[PDB]
């Protein structure tokens, strides 16, 4: 009942390549991800309003 | 279009099947068109030499 | 991921697949090529090809 108590707490969101690329180092392993058809309707867990 | 994916594990989950294994993808479309003028539309017929 | 991009590429395919023939399908004005009149009498052999 303590939020403080909390171990862990995971959160998804949505986001794009130039996102992750303005801060550089902070991000590796980009290169692996298909970025161009890797699409937000094989993850259905996500509710959002995007089509 | 409508894409419809119940991944399997907690949806696909039913009294036939407690064991969610099961899973597929929908994709379903209406479609229809109307035809405002029909002179406009011009079409020859011809063999194509092979 | 790859079944996914597969099959909405088969649906964009087949929508483009219907409107082409519901276009064709609904032509107003029509030519035959040579003395052939319907889809019959169009032929290669002959005096007049189509």
């Amino acid at each position: 009942g303590d939020i403080n108590k909390a171990m862990f707490a995971i959160v998804s969101f949505e986001t794009c390549k130039a996102d992750l690329l303005k801060e550089k180092d902070r991000y590796h392993n980009l290169n692996k991800i298909d970025w161009q058809s890797s699409a937000p309707v094989n993850e259905p867990d996500h509710a959002t309003t995007t089509p | 279009f409508t894409v419809m994916t119940k991944m399997p594990g907690k949806e696909t989950a039913d009294r036939n099947d407690p064991y969610g294994e099961t899973g597929f993808s929908s994709i379903k479309w209406y479609y229809g068109i109307l035809v405002k003028r029909p002179e406009r539309l011009a079409l020859i017929k011809t063999v194509a030499p092979l | 991921e790859h079944l996914s991009r597969e099959l909405m590429n088969g649906a964009t395919q087949i929508t483009e697949a219907v409107l082409q023939k519901d276009l064709l399908a609904a032509a107003g004005t029509v030519l035959y090529a040579g003395a052939a009149t319907s889809d019959a009498t169009i032929t290669g052999e002959g005096s007049t090809p189509s």
